[PDB]
């Protein structure tokens, strides 16, 4: 998801303030499913 | 001896040809006429900076 996140730091003295957020794109999605019953355990998808 | 000057006088066409010849020894330049009218410089724009655009799902 879309993070953001906003900062500072020294350039030749001058304190320079810096704010950004990142984010992913043409991310893979992989859907693993271990077992099917209600018990069992699943990730419907996880993105890498 | 009086006569140098009146020669001078009258001979003085030649230097018609003179200036002819020293144009064409000179070299050339030209100029391509500024422009006024720059009585208004212009800002970019009313410019606010955010994040791009998020790809959410």
């Amino acid at each position: 998801k879309a993070a953001n996140y906003q900062y500072n730091y020294l350039r030749d003295g001058e304190q320079v303030t810096a704010h950004t957020t990142c984010s992913v794109n043409g991310v893979n999605n992989f859907s693993y499913n271990g077992g099917f019953l209600p018990t069992d355990f699943g990730i419907s998808r996880y993105e890498v | 001896a009086s006569l140098i000057y009146r020669q001078l006088l009258t001979n003085s066409y030649s230097v018609d040809l003179y200036d002819e010849i020293e144009q064409i020894g000179s070299g050339k330049t030209q100029n391509v006429t500024i422009n006024p009218g720059p009585f208004a410089q212009t800002r970019y724009a009313p410019v606010n900076w955010d994040h791009g655009e998020i790809n959410d799902s």
